[PDB]
């Protein structure tokens, strides 16, 4: 009774997982007994399992961090087991990854590994990756080694080495510095609608081969400037494993008239080689804008050009387009005609509830002193939209190094990942960043 | 093994030819004399599907029993007199219940009547 | 045979019987592993046809008898000194299954169907849209009787004030052409689909050109039944499915819409009993789809967005 469905994660804890407390009833399981998961291309991985009542019984909620450690996407399934074996380990081989500590020179310990498993007794598995946030950027750590093997808890007596030259990351490991679904705050109900509109068509392509139904193609997304409509595109293909392919409307404008048709189709080419894909056409207002935005004969023979395009896709190709516009009334309505982009997504300024999660989303890698209350600052940012509030933290962050750092510290080589550790952005500088 | 076995589907089992070519026609011509045609009342005519291996006999009278028909069934042929089956008109499939109904009722007029073994 | 989602076409390869024989409950049933191929005069019951057409009969109808002695008894027309229709405009919404309706009427009176679309013709730089246009009446003609059918004509010959230059109105001047000069013993009707009059130049409407017009609107709760039937015929519904009821909550959508509204219902369905119970693969099991059902709630879904 163990397969479980992989939904998203709740408490963004790497070690952890939820389940519904019926299911631990069933599983014999308890609030802290470490479970041993079970994913693809015979992996597995070592968790604290806790409680969840909004987590579906059927379904197993993990970060991206254990979702990769398994080779699963959300939405395969695993296997969960009790793990009452794991001991309290002796010593733990870490090496960092890179392209994760390109730059930051110093002690990764003191800075990264130690505040991480500190008084945590986070169990891990040899062959993990996992990540720790600090220092103003996350570093990615693989376990090469727990003595006692495969896997052990670090308990305070466990002795962590890093010795030696960061590795390189193996193809099929994607970075955790990718876009993906716990980037993208205050769109739920769009993010969800998104989801299970390419679910099938992107998740299970040979479906749509024996079946009769026609899967989505075009799916449009509404809002004004910085909502995350390219942010939704891109975690939406990385997040279901999907190829994706960008198209920048003013890109493509700046061709000179047939290069700029030649480079749709090219684009379109190479995301049918590549299916499942997804194509995101960004700005498409700046393609195609049509029935009073001009017919200055190169113009229109561009929009033409991405009719037929959409027209000619046939659902053998397993690919979903995917536009952005600002409002409706920018695009040419032909491009809403069905069979092009027939789905439409509404995606405009977040709330309270959403500013707050964006502004927790870029704050995960900076040191926020306690005096920061990002609940004050997502109630007065109102108006604002993600790209805002994802500026604001950026300025706020310079302030504090520009105060701190650059002068005391006028003395060049402090790439120093320590320094960075031990600077932090107080409530004044995001009061700062707002008198901007 | 050496061939040639019919297969053991669920099917109820089948009544062949009992009847002796010679015997066929007096069992008909029992059915075709054995019952009331009065003249002075207006037709009907039916045809029956038997499943005796794709067998039809038609014929009758002006308001009879679809019981009348099952009458006429067993008169036409012995082996089935013992056999148990029901009636039917195909393509709605309605199997024809309430054996006294009369073909007035039962829409059954000229129309075809399938046999079928239980 | 419908279902699991699809219609299968089998070839009766041999009765026991001989030439013909009653499928009896009793009658055994061979189909050995083998698909065999489609010869040429043998036609796919998936091409489209008048019973694909649901919501148009009035306008089904008086089409059919346009079209009926030109594309039927074309010889007549060549001892007669009438003349038949050449141009019709058929006008109505998006969706609205003009398309749908040329392609069917083509194909149930056996004539050569050649396809012109709008955004392709206004893709090409101006010399080459001309050149596919002749092309395709030049085609048309070779395999008559033909019908040539323009999709969003609207998209090539928009009204006297939409002209936006040498090549824009060089086009529409084609066009014009090439329906002047074809003449009747060629036997080729052009159909053309537009919104509404006021969409195409008021040219195209000269006597000798798109002088006949068929308005095929949107459906009333009737014909989007008609609709919601045919695009439901692969699948199996829970008996608690209530098209009529569907179209009645369905006001204002077309063809098109309803068409997408059981996909979704069918993928909501999916979705449901595929997500969870394993029946997921690099192919798919013919009983699996078959045994899925679509219930009023994956309607009442579909709806819902
Ligand atoms: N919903 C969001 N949650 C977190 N950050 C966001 C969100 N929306 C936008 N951002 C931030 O602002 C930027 C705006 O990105 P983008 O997707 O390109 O905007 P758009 O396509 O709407 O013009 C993002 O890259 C991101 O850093
Ligand atoms: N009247 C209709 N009856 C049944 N299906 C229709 C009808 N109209 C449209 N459809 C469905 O929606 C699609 C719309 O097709 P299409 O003919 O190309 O639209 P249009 O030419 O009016 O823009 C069809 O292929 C068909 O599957």
């Amino acid at each position: 009774p163990n397969r479980l469905i992989v939904d998203e994660a709740i408490n963004e804890d790497n070690s952890v997982v939820s389940l519904s407390q019926p299911k631990m009833d069933e599983l014999q399981l308890f609030r802290g007994d470490t479970v041993l998961l079970k994913g693809k291309k015979r992996r597995e991985a070592v968790c604290i399992v806790l409680s969840d009542d909004t987590c579906s019984d059927e379904k197993i909620r993990m970060n991206r961090v254990v979702r990769n450690n398994l080779r699963v996407r959300l939405g395969d399934v695993i296997s969960i087991q009790p793990c009452p074996d794991v001991k309290y380990g002796k010593r733990i081989h870490v090496l960092p990854i890179d392209d994760t500590v390109e730059g930051i020179t110093g002690n990764l310990f003191e800075v990264y590994l130690k505040p991480y498993f500190l008084e945590a007794y986070r169990p891990i598995r040899k062959g993990d990756i996992f990540l720790v946030r600090g220092g103003m950027r996350a570093v990615e750590f693989k376990v090469v080694e727990t003595d006692p093997s495969p896997y052990c808890i670090v308990a305070p007596d466990t002795v962590i080495h890093c010795e030696g030259e960061p590795i390189k990351r193996e193809d099929e490991e994607e970075s955790l510095n990718e876009v993906g679904y716990d980037d993208v705050g205050g769109c739920r109900k769009q993010l969800a609608q998104i989801k299970e509109m390419v679910e099938l068509p992107l998740r299970h392509p040979a479906l749509f081969k024996a079946i009769g139904v026609k899967p989505p193609r075009g799916i449009l997304l509404y809002g004004p400037p910085g909502t995350g409509k390219t942010l939704i595109a891109r975690a939406v293909a990385n997040e279901t494993g999907a190829f994706f392919f960008l198209i920048n409307g003013p890109e493509i404008m700046s061709k000179l008239a047939g290069e700029s048709e030649s480079n749709l189709r090219k684009a379109f080419e190479e995301a049918e080689k590549n299916a499942p894909a997804i194509i995101f056409i960004d700005e498409l207002d700046a393609i195609a804008p049509k029935r009073e935005k001009t017919h200055g004969e190169v113009e229109r023979r561009i929009v033409s050009q991405l009719l037929t395009l959409m027209d000619g896709l046939k659902q053998r190709a397993h690919v979903i387009v995917m536009a952005a516009t600002n409002r409706p009334n920018s695009i040419d309505p032909a491009l809403r005609r069905f069979g092009r982009f027939d789905r439409e997504v509404d995606i405009g300024i977040p709330d309270a509830t959403g500013r707050l999660e964006i502004l927790q989303i870029h704050t995960k890698n900076m040191k926020l002193a306690d005096d920061v209350d990002l609940e004050q600052v997502a109630n007065e940012t109102h108006g604002h939209v993600g790209a805002d509030l994802a500026a604001l933290c950026s300025e706020a962050a310079l302030q504090a190094i520009r105060k701190k750092m650059d002068l005391i510290d006028l003395e060049d080589e402090t790439i120093d990942a320590e320094v960075m550790n031990s600077l932090a952005v107080t409530m004044d500088d995001f009061r700062w960043a707002l008198s901007q | 093994f050496t061939g040639e076995g019919q297969k053991l589907g669920s099917t109820a089992p089948q009544v062949l030819n009992t009847s002796s070519p010679a015997q066929q026609a007096e069992n008909e011509a029992k059915a075709s004399s054995s019952i009331l045609i009065n003249e002075a009342e207006p037709t009907t005519n039916i045809q029956i599907r038997l499943a005796d291996g794709g067998r039809l006999v038609q014929k009758f009278n002006h308001s009879h029993r679809i019981s009348d028909i099952r009458l006429f069934i067993v008169d036409a042929r012995p082996a089935m007199a013992a056999t148990s089956f029901v009636l039917m008109t195909t393509f709605p499939n309605k199997e024809l219940a309430d054996e006294n109904q009369t073909l007035k009722e039962a829409n059954l007029l000229n129309a075809v009547i399938v046999q079928r073994l239980t």
